[PDB]
């Protein structure tokens, strides 16, 4: 059991730049002239694809932008012109001794100019009320960088109990990030107020970007 | 002499380099450099203007199609994939090697899979040797047994020549002596 | 083309066994060794146990107790892995791979005693005072389902650009996710938009039309 330790665990690079990740092995993964290392790429929501085999050889269908280097115990995966679709996790895997071992991974995210989140609020459907519940949704799409904060207000007062947040990985088209926030509540607890408000706080706006509605 | 080697409609593959002989005839190595625009005429031993005055059965022509970045490998003492695994010149190499671009012939939208090259081999090629073995190359302590996987690779890779590729990733064509 | 179609998205009661299938296409089944991989969110990829589509196989002592790999050389051209005595450390995504190219889609196994609850889909359309704009964002909320595995598709794929699938959240044994789609405002109030949510673990599919 060779331990594979990847570094860095998270690399951010710019469009067209070069990105390099490294993989250390407890033992030498070399054998009789070949280094038995493989590099795999797993885009967000896809199965992994083999990028590199035998440490330095490229698989069919992989652009020349990817290269493999290193020696025996320390290996490196290089991307010479990083393109927007490279947002993915990158795993190193060895194959000189059974069991075949993998590395910890390396999330590659892409640097771009700031983007303000487009925020949109959505009242609960009239049919969820018949079920007895009421969920108010708020989407915060296409923002950069990742850092974003969300405040839910109701009739002016902040609420922080029934709030659930979900984040997406960086998009291959925008290099941005989106987020969903759901304020779930009882139909009875929902009809006892009027105004609901979703407030976003981001680098791009000194003031909170607000969407809101009233129950009328 | 003959010109159907350079002006051939189909060239060989690197790992299966095509050799042609010429004897009991006359060869003019000067006017060869006229139907030229040759991007390479690397020459070791004697100048072709001087070698134009003698000739055994030494007249040999090795034709194939390599990668741009790899043309520098068809030279004595060089290492790499083609030198160790496809076509190895000796150290006593007395002759010339002629090359030229041919992207308008050996390239396709969607890649040209006709030209291949050997990518793995248990030992380096002895000089002037032709290996057309197609056995699954055992990379690790595992006999493969006619099945590919992690290690145990198919030894012959395709160039996949596209025109959008760079000049290094572009086709070519070589000669010998 | 080379395709590895895995089955899956399966709920398995704790302690039972399961058999995951992976059908191969586009290549000769016997020339390529097949590997099985385990990935749990939180942990990296783990272990490559291989079958040579011609008798032989080799595993890892860590899985040499719960993993049994077989295959049907016949018209199936399908590799099978049986997982035995599934504990909560066994719920994960399992991949079949060909040592080259893309892996299979991955089978998500969920080992729980919970009953399969189907998703409840709700439409999220703005109303009563929205100032339109150059574009409008609609959404579908998929709430209260188990186990995980839900795929939302807008207009059968006509609206694949400007789509956002937010990962699911587990709050009290049930999963909740959301999907957003942005379209030109000149369309939606006229040309209708429909959201189609698919739950394979319940073999159900629900379509909702978003209306102001």
């Amino acid at each position: 059991d060779i331990v594979l330790t990847q570094s860095p665990a998270s690399l951010a690079v710019s469009l067209g730049q070069r990105a390099t990740i490294s993989c250390r092995a407890s033992e030498s993964v070399e054998y009789h002239g070949t280094i038995l290392m493989q590099w795999f790429q797993q885009k967000p929501g896809q199965p992994p694809r083999l990028l590199i085999y035998a440490a330095s050889n490229v698989d069919s269908g992989v652009p020349a932008r990817f290269s493999g280097s290193g020696s025996g115990t320390d290996l490196s995966l290089n991307i010479h012109p990083v393109e927007e679709d490279d947002i993915a996790m990158y795993f190193c895997q060895q194959s000189r001794k059974v069991p075949y071992t993998f590395g910890g991974g390396t999330k590659l995210e892409i640097k771009r100019a700031d983007a303000a989140p487009t925020v949109s609020i959505f009242p609960p459907s009239s049919e969820q009320l018949t079920s007895g519940g009421a969920s108010v949704v708020c989407f915060l799409n296409n923002f950069y960088p990742k850092d974003i904060n969300v405040k839910w207000k109701i009739n002016g007062s902040q609420r922080q109990n029934g709030v659930l947040n979900s984040w997406t990985d960086q998009d291959s088209k925008d290099s941005t990030y989106s987020m969903s926030s759901t304020l779930t509540l009882t139909k009875d607890e929902y009809e006892r107020h009027n105004s609901y408000t979703c407030q976003a706080t981001h680098k791009t706006s000194t003031s909170p970007i607000v969407k809101s509605f009233n129950r009328n | 002499p003959f010109g159907e080697v350079f002006n051939a409609t189909r060239f060989a593959s690197v790992y299966a380099w095509n050799r042609k002989r010429i004897s009991n005839c006359v060869a003019d190595y000067s006017v060869l450099y006229n139907s030229a625009s040759f991007s390479t005429f690397k020459c070791y031993g004697v100048s072709p203007t001087k070698l134009n005055d003698l000739c055994f059965t030494n007249v040999y022509a090795d034709s194939f199609v390599i990668r741009g970045d790899e043309v520098r490998q068809i030279a004595p003492g060089q290492t790499g994939k083609i030198a160790d695994y496809n076509y190895k010149l000796p150290d006593d190499f007395t002759g010339c090697v002629i090359a030229w671009n041919s992207n308008n012939l050996d390239s396709k939208v969607g890649g040209n899979y006709n030209y291949l090259y050997r990518l793995f081999r248990k030992s380096n090629l002895k000089p002037f040797e032709r290996d057309i073995s197609t056995e699954i190359y055992q990379a690790g302590s595992t006999p493969c047994n006619g099945v590919e996987g992690f290690n145990c690779y198919f030894p012959l890779q395709s160039y996949g020549f596209q025109p959008t590729n760079g000049v290094g990733y572009q086709p070519y064509r070589v000669v010998v002596l | 083309q080379v395709q590895l179609q895995q089955s899956g998205a399966e709920l398995v009661k704790p302690g039972a066994s399961v058999k995951l299938s992976c059908k191969a296409s586009g290549f000769t089944f016997t020339r390529y060794s097949i590997y099985w991989m385990k990935q749990r969110p939180g942990q990296g990829l783990e272990w490559i146990g291989e079958i040579n589509p011609s008798t032989g196989d080799t595993n890892f002592n860590e899985k040499f107790k719960s993993k049994a790999t077989l295959t049907v050389d016949k018209s199936s051209t399908t590799a099978y892995m049986q997982l035995s005595s599934l504990t909560s450390e066994d719920s994960a995504v399992y991949y079949c791979t060909r040592s080259t190219g893309y892996w299979g889609q991955g089978t998500l196994v969920t080992v729980s005693a919970a009953k399969t609850t189907p998703p409840s889909v709700y439409p999220l359309a703005p109303g009563c005072g929205d100032t339109t704009g150059s574009s409008v964002t609609l959404g579908c909320l998929v709430k209260g389902y188990f186990p995980e595995s839900v795929t939302v598709t807008w207009n059968s794929g006509s609206l694949s650009s400007s789509v956002h699938t937010f990962p699911a959240l587990l709050q009290s044994g049930l999963y909740t996710m959301s999907s957003s789609v942005t379209v030109p405002s000149s369309t939606w109030p006229s040309q209708t938009v429909t959201c189609s949510v698919a739950h394979p673990a319940s073999s159900t599919t629900v379509d909702k039309k978003l209306e102001p």
